[PDB]
C-alpha cells in the first residue's frame, strides 16, 4: 500500500524505491525498483485505470490565485471548458481554435478555473499585452499587482495571465528555457504547478522540447491554430502537453449573420514558354521563383484582383517571399506591408485598406503570421503552395475572411485562392491541403481553366515581354 | 380545503391539531396541464446569480427581460406575466410609460398598477377575452399578490 | 350532387403570421395548395355554384377573384397569389361588408356563405365588428373559420353567431379534411 512510497529525481529521470509494482512499464531494468522519464507522469490514466493511487509528500503549502470572476465564452469554447471539468488531467492537455476567435479569453479562463499557481508561455511581447487587456476583469485590485516577467525585469503575483514568460534561449536572461529548473513543479522543485501555453505548436521543435522534457509538470494545457509546421512532428506533443482535448470550430456552425461562408478554390495554371526550360535544368532555390513568377499564373493572379476589385470586395494577396511580394505587387501598383516596412506606414496603409472605398487590394509577407492584427476582407490569394503549413494557411484564411454585406446568410460570401503552376513541384502540396481543407469542413474546388483570361487586357502579352522577365529572374 | 394540499402536513402545523384526512374528488390525466422552469441554455448565460435581483441590472436585461419577449412573441396566445413587486414590473416592461430610457422589452402588453378600480379592472379584462395578446390576463403584467388573482 | 345552388365567398389571412414555417414549405403555400384542391372538389360536388375570393393583408381587403361559376378562375387566382405573398395585418370587417354586398343580392333558396382561414389574433379595422355580425344573421349569411393554432374570442363568437362552424387545423393531413368537410352541400 503506497502509505510509504518514496518517488526521486536523476538528471532527467523518477526512481521509484520499495514499490507498489505499478502497471504499464519494465521491471528491475537494472536494480529492484522502477524507473521512469519525468515526462512520463503525464500518463495518470494507466494507473488510473488498475485502480492504483499517489501522494504528493514533497508539498509547499503556500498561498494561490482565486479570480472567483466569470465572463461568456463562444457556444463550443464554454462546451470546450465544460468538457475539460468533465475529463481532468489523466485525458487533457491541448485546444485548437484560431487566431481570431477568443484564444486569449480561453487561457485567462483556463487559469481561473484551474487555479493554481501559474506559469504562462508565450511567442510575443504584444500577445502579453493582449492578454493584459483580456485579463483586466480578474486582475487584482486593477493595476497594482500585474507586472511582466521577461528579459528586463521581473516583480508581483501576476500579470497578463499569472506571470509571464517567453519560450527564447538566446542567453542568461531569455524567459522560460533559462529558468527550467528554480520554480515550476508542484511535485518535485515544487513551487508553482500549471503551465499555460499559448501559440503550442511552438515548443515541441528540437532544442525547445527539453523545456517541458527535463520536468514531471503536473498540468498542462496548450493553445494553438497552426499545430504543426509541414512536417507534422505532432504525434510528440501528446506525450509532451497532452491529448487533444478539442479541434473543430467549423464556420458550418455560424453562417446566418455570424462569420463567412468561404468558397475555398486551388488554380492550377499552365507554364508558358521558356519558365520549365530553367525549371526543370535549375534544381537550387531560385526555381521556387519560376513557379512563383510563371506569367499564365500571375495573369490568373491579375484577371483574379480585377473580377474582386470590379464588385469592390477587400483583398489582401499573400506572398511568401519579399522578392516575389515586390515584383508582384510593384507590377500591380497596390500597396505592400512586410518587416522592412515601419508602423507608421503599415498602419496608414491598413486605415486605407478598411476604411478607405479607393484602397481594396494589399500584398503581405510572413509577418502577419504570430502575433499580428491582420485586417479585415472577403478575398484571400496566395501565388503559390509555400512550406510554412496547410495548417497555417487554414488559420490564416480564418482570422482574415468575413461575410460581404447583405448576402450574410448565403453558401459563400468570402472567396479564398491558391495559384498552382502546373508540372512542378507546387502540385505535390494539394492532396494533402485538398483532404486538410474538406476535414476542417470547407467547400473546396479546383479550377483548372479560365477562357475568359482570352477575352481581356493583363500582363505578358507577348514572348518579348515573357523573356524581359525571364532573365530578370535567372540572374 | 384549498383545492390542492396533497403533502397534507402544513395545516397540521398551522393548527397544532391533527384533522381527519381525506382526498374527495377524482382527479384528470397530468397531461392536460404542463409546469415549467425557466434559467438558461448556454453556458455564457451567466446573468441570474440573484445575490441582489433588486439591483441586477444586467440579470434584469437578460433571461428576466428577452426569455419574457422570446416566450411571449413565440408563444402567440394571452398570456399573464406575474411578477413579485411593482418596481421590477416596471424595470422589466419599458412600455409605453418607461421608469428609465434603459429599459429592456418593447412589444405591445397592458398594465395593472395600484388605484386599480373596480370598473376600470374590467376594461382590461373585456379587452384580453375579446382578442389580441393583451387585456387583464392576457399579455400583461400584474402583482401576483395583487387583485388579478380574484380572476373571471 | 344536385338540389340548390351556392354562394361561397373564400377569404384568406395574408397577414405576416402567414408566412411561417409551421405548415408546410409555410403556412401561406400550404393552405392556397389545398385550397385548390378544394375547388375543383368542391365545384364537382356543386356543379350549379358561385364562389368569389377575397385576401386580408397589409391591413386592408383585396378581391383575388370577383363571384363566378367557373372554377377555373379561382385555381388561376390561387395560383397567381402564392408569388405575391402575405405581410402586415388582416382586414375582416371590410372583407364582410365586400362579401355582404356580393351575397345580399342572392335569391330565397341559395346559401349565402363565408369560409376564413385565419391565422392571426384580432383584426385592424376600427368599425364595430358586434353590428356587422348582428346583420349577418338577419342578412342569412354564414361565416365559418379555420384557425390555425387559435381560439381569439371575438371570431369563435363571430363564426358561432352566424352559424356554427369554428374549426382548429394543427397538420396539412387535418386542413385537407376541414376542407373536404366544407365540400359537403346544405339540405335542400
Amino acid at each position: 500500500i503506497p502509505m510509504d512510497l518514496f518517488d526521486f529525481y536523476e538528471q532527467m529521470d523518477k526512481d521509484e524505491e520499495e514499490e507498489e509494482e505499478t502497471q504499464t512499464v519494465s521491471f528491475e531494468v537494472k536494480q529492484e525498483m522502477i524507473e521512469e522519464l519525468q515526462k512520463r507522469c503525464i500518463h495518470l490514466e494507466y494507473p488510473l485505470l488498475a485502480e492504483y493511487d499517489f501522494r504528493n509528500d514533497s508539498v509547499n503549502p503556500d498561498i494561490n490565485i482565486d479570480l472567483k470572476p466569470t465572463a461568456v465564452l463562444r457556444p463550443y469554447q464554454e462546451k470546450s471548458l465544460r468538457k475539460m471539468f468533465g475529463n481532468g488531467r489523466a485525458r487533457s492537455g491541448v485546444i485548437v481554435l484560431p487566431c481570431g476567435a477568443g484564444k486569449s479569453l480561453v487561457g485567462v479562463t483556463a487559469a481561473c478555473t484551474v487555479r493554481k499557481r501559474c506559469l504562462v508561455l508565450g511567442n510575443s511581447a504584444v500577445s502579453v499585452e493582449q492578454w493584459k487587456a483580456q485579463f483586466k476583469m480578474w486582475s487584482t485590485i486593477d493595476d497594482s499587482q500585474i507586472c511582466r516577467f521577461t528579459s528586463d525585469a521581473k516583480d508581483k503575483p501576476i500579470g497578463c495571465s499569472v506571470a509571464i514568460s517567453t519560450y527564447s534561449m538566446l542567453g542568461h536572461t531569455t524567459k522560460r528555457s533559462w529558468e527550467a529548473e528554480r520554480v515550476m513543479e508542484w511535485l518535485k522543485t515544487q513551487e508553482w504547478g500549471l503551465m499555460i501555453l499559448d501559440e503550442v505548436h511552438t515548443i515541441p521543435a528540437k532544442m525547445f522540447r527539453r523545456v517541458l522534457t527535463i520536468v514531471q509538470a503536473h498540468c498542462k494545457l496548450g493553445l494553438t491554430a497552426t499545430l504543426v509546421r509541414e512536417d507534422d512532428k505532432i504525434v510528440d506533443l501528446n506525450f509532451l502537453i497532452g491529448p487533444k482535448l478539442y479541434e473543430a470550430n467549423w464556420m458550418e456552425l455560424q453562417n446566418n449573420g455570424y462569420i463567412a461562408k468561404v468558397q475555398c478554390a486551388e488554380v492550377w495554371c499552365p507554364m508558358s514558354p521558356e519558365f520549365y526550360r530553367e525549371y526543370v535544368a535549375i534544381k537550387t532555390k531560385k526555381r521556387i521563383l519560376l513557379y512563383t513568377m510563371n506569367p499564365n499564373k500571375f495573369r490568373a493572379c491579375q484577371f483574379l484582383i480585377k473580377f474582386h476589385e470590379r464588385r469592390n470586395d477587400k483583398i489582401i494577396v499573400f506572398a511568401d517571399n519579399v522578392f516575389a511580394l515586390k515584383e508582384y505587387a510593384i507590377r500591380l501598383n497596390k500597396p505592400y506591408i512586410y518587416g522592412p516596412t515601419s508602423q507608421g506606414e503599415r498602419m496608414q496603409i491598413l486605415q486605407n485598406f478598411k476604411h478607405n472605398p479607393k484602397i481594396n487590394t494589399i500584398f503581405i509577407s510572413k509577418v502577419g503570421d504570430t502575433s499580428f492584427d491582420l485586417p479585415e476582407a472577403n478575398v484571400l490569394i496566395q501565388i503559390s503552395s509555400h512550406g510554412g503549413s496547410r495548417r497555417q494557411e487554414a488559420q490564416r484564411l480564418g482570422r482574415v475572411l468575413r461575410a460581404k454585406k447583405g448576402m450574410v446568410a448565403e453558401e459563400y460570401n468570402a472567396f479564398f485562392y491558391s495559384l498552382v503552376s502546373q508540372d512542378t513541384q507546387e502540385m505535390a502540396y494539394s492532396t494533402k491541403r485538398q483532404r486538410f481543407l474538406v476535414d476542417q469542413g470547407y467547400s473546396f474546388k479546383v479550377i483548372t481553366k479560365l477562357a475568359g483570361m482570352e477575352e481581356e487586357d493583363l500582363a505578358f502579352s507577348t514572348k518579348e515581354e515573357q523573356q524581359q522577365l525571364l532573365q530578370k529572374v535567372l540572374a | 380545503t384549498s383545492g390542492t394540499l396533497s403533502p397534507l402536513d402544513i395545516y397540521p402545523k398551522i393548527l397544532d391539531f391533527h384533522p381527519v384526512t381525506m382526498a374527495t374528488f377524482t382527479m384528470t390525466l397530468a397531461r392536460v396541464c404542463l409546469c415549467p422552469m425557466i434559467i438558461g441554455r448556454g453556458n455564457d448565460q451567466v446573468a441570474i446569480s440573484s445575490k441582489f435581483e433588486t439591483r441586477e441590472d444586467i440579470a434584469v436585461i437578460r433571461n428576466y427581460g428577452n426569455l419574457l419577449l422570446e416566450m411571449s412573441a413565440v408563444v402567440p396566445d394571452g398570456i399573464v406575466a406575474f411578477f413579485t413587486s411593482y418596481q421590477y414590473m416596471e424595470s422589466t416592461v419599458a412600455s409605453w410609460y418607461e421608469q428609465g430610457i434603459l429599459e429592456n422589452i418593447q412589444r405591445n402588453k397592458l398594465l395593472f398598477i395600484e388605484t386599480q378600480d373596480g370598473a376600470e379592472t374590467s376594461v382590461a379584462l373585456e379587452k384580453y377575452q375579446e382578442a389580441c395578446e393583451n387585456g387583464r390576463g392576457a399579455i400583461l403584467l400584474s402583482v401576483a399578490r395583487g387583485k388579478v388573482s380574484e380572476g373571471i | 350532387r344536385l338540389g340548390m345552388m351556392r354562394h361561397l365567398y373564400v377569404v384568406v389571412d395574408g397577414s405576416r403570421t402567414m408566412e411561417d414555417q409551421d405548415l408546410k414549405p409555410n403556412r401561406l403555400t400550404c393552405t392556397l395548395k389545398l385550397l385548390e384542391y378544394f375547388v375543383e372538389e368542391y365545384f364537382d360536388q356543386n356543379p350549379i355554384s358561385q364562389i368569389g375570393i377575397i385576401v386580408t393583408k397589409s391591413k386592408r381587403a383585396e378581391k383575388l377573384t370577383e363571384l363566378s361559376g367557373n372554377p377555373r378562375k379561382h385555381i388561376t387566382s390561387l395560383k397567381k397569389a402564392v408569388d405575391m405573398t402575405c405581410h402586415g395585418e388582416p382586414s375582416l370587417y371590410n372583407s364582410l361588408s365586400i362579401a355582404m354586398q356580393t351575397l345580399k343580392h342572392m335569391p330565397g333558396h341559395t346559401s349565402r356563405e363565408v369560409l376564413i382561414i385565419f391565422s392571426s389574433l384580432t383584426t385592424c379595422d376600427p368599425s364595430n365588428i358586434y353590428d356587422l355580425i348582428k346583420t349577418l344573421k338577419a342578412a342569412k349569411i354564414r361565416v365559418s373559420v379555420i384557425g390555425l393554432s387559435a381560439e381569439v374570442r371575438v371570431c369563435t363568437v363571430l363564426a358561432r353567431e352566424t352559424g356554427g362552424t369554428y374549426h382548429v387545423i394543427l397538420d396539412e393531413s387535418h386542413y385537407k379534411e376541414l376542407l373536404t368537410h366544407h365540400v359537403s352541400p346544405p339540405p335542400a
